[PDB]
């Protein structure tokens, strides 16, 4: 039983403080943990905070950076995060252990950015002569120069177009996602249908419907 | 003043 | 000087129902002075946190089967897992927690083995709509092929390309176990404009020699 605070979309430069609600039990009982995922760099551990009486300890690298609390009257565990920078761009997990073991939280996310959102530009892959395997044509929608994360797509047709592969976004160089979302149809189904993916970006209001003709 | 154990 | 954790290898292929082992290579001695080694394993399933199966070096996390089994000393640890099952896939970590800082290794993907299958290579020029727009961007489709190793190279006019393009690898597939792969060659209208072929090549273990797909424009 462990609750960790909303995402994080912060400027750098800024504090946050995020939480971590548990139950009486676990306070008095477990140690508190902080832990950090980041893409860059991996698992980190952050520090530790016996809530019993608030003594602390900290990896060297994170002291400065990060400051453990605990507030008995509510069984409620406080990492505060100042100074942020975009390398502190993470999902942030805390944990409660014992010698024999314990569980880890849902884990906050915080992302360090001012930068603007992007709604993506959707291009069809149109299936062709290239795009056919024996049966099968291919097709798809380029989702490009979006952001931040994430996007939707979906494709209409029901049975007949699963086997969807929306790809991994990749980040470029410029800083905007993109990704590709492609799928196998029958080649008899494009003369009854017309395939469309169905793209929505919420961070930017975005919904996108691209018909993919041949 | 150590914690033993697994995060 | 903090201690690094080595994990091997990142990604281990197994049938579903064999034994599968991870190791973890430890930078310094993790045995304390009390005589207890803290070295911990963690699974981590997609889209959740990590979860502790083995703690202080053999002990199973509570409801933790024993299909899971954790051994080593000095420097050098192992995770065997016995009969591995579905819901064993995902990453695991070691990590150990003698020595403050606290660490852990980078990692290893428990990943579904099976028999080779050749991708089935799809290109895609760029849409009109995206040129009237000023860039160019290319696709090739590398669809459901195992292992997950291959290569793609673009060349453009016989020019083998570089740094213009990036890939992006589905996970493992639920119901055939394969990988699709997309790379994406990026370019500006005009330069689109002035080569006529685009070509995308593809070396992978169950081809026997490496598939070209190209188009003319």
């Amino acid at each position: 039983k462990l609750q960790q605070s909303g995402a994080e979309f912060v400027k750098a430069g800024a504090s946050v403080k995020l939480s971590c609600k548990t139950s009486g039990y676990t306070f008095n009982n477990y140690w508190i943990h902080w832990v950090k995922q980041s893409p860059g760099q991996g698992l980190e551990w952050i520090g530790e905070i016996d809530p019993s009486d608030g003594y602390s300890n900290y990896n060297q690298k994170f002291k400065g950076k990060a400051t453990l609390t605990v507030d008995k009257s509510s069984s409620t565990a406080y990492m505060h995060l100042n100074s942020l920078t975009s390398e502190d761009s993470a999902v942030y997990y805390c944990t409660s252990s014992t010698s024999v073991g314990g569980s880890w939280g849902q884990g906050t996310t915080v992302t360090v950015s001012s930068a603007s959102t992007k709604g993506p530009s959707v291009f069809p892959l149109a299936p062709s002569s290239k795009s056919t395997s024996g049966g099968t044509a291919a097709l798809g929608c380029l989702v490009k120069d979006y952001f931040p994360e994430p996007v939707t797509v979906s494709w209409n047709s029901g049975a007949l177009t699963s086997g969807v592969h929306t790809f991994p976004a990749v980040l470029q160089s410029s800083g905007l996602y993109s990704l590709s979302s492609v799928v196998t149809v029958p080649s008899s189904s494009l003369g009854t249908q017309t395939y469309i993916c169905n793209v929505n970006h919420k961070p930017s209001n975005t919904k996108v419907d691209k018909k993919v003709e041949p | 003043r150590r914690f033993y154990g697994p995060v | 000087s903090d201690i690094e954790l080595t994990q091997s290898p990142l990604s281990l292929p197994v049938s579903l129902g064999d034994q599968a082992s991870i190791s973890c290579t430890s930078s310094q001695s993790l045995l304390h002075s009390n005589g207890d080694t803290y070295l911990h394993w963690y699974l981590q399933k997609p889209g959740q946190s990590p979860k502790l199966l083995i703690y202080t070096l053999s002990n199973r996390f509570s409801g933790v089967p024993d299909r899971f089994s954790g051994s080593g000393s000095g420097t050098d640890f192992t995770l065997k897992i016995s009969r591995v099952e579905a819901a064993d896939l995902g990453i695991y970590f070691c990590s150990q927690t003698t020595h403050v800082p606290y660490t852990f290794g980078g990692g290893t993907k428990l990943e579904i083995k099976r028999a080779d299958a050749a991708p089935s290579v799809f290109i895609f020029p760029p849409s009109d709509e995206q040129l009237k727009s000023g860039t160019a961007s290319v696709v090739c489709l590398l669809n459901n092929f195992y292992p997950r190793e291959a290569k793609v190279q673009w060349k453009v006019d016989n020019a083998l390309q570089s740094g213009n393009s990036q890939e992006s690898v589905t996970e493992q597939d639920s119901k055939d176990s394969t990988y699709s792969l997309s790379s994406t060659l990026t370019l500006s209208k005009a330069d689109y404009e002035k080569h006529k072929v685009y070509a995308c090549e593809v070396t992978h273990q169950g081809l026997s020699s490496p598939v070209t797909k190209s188009f003319n424009r």
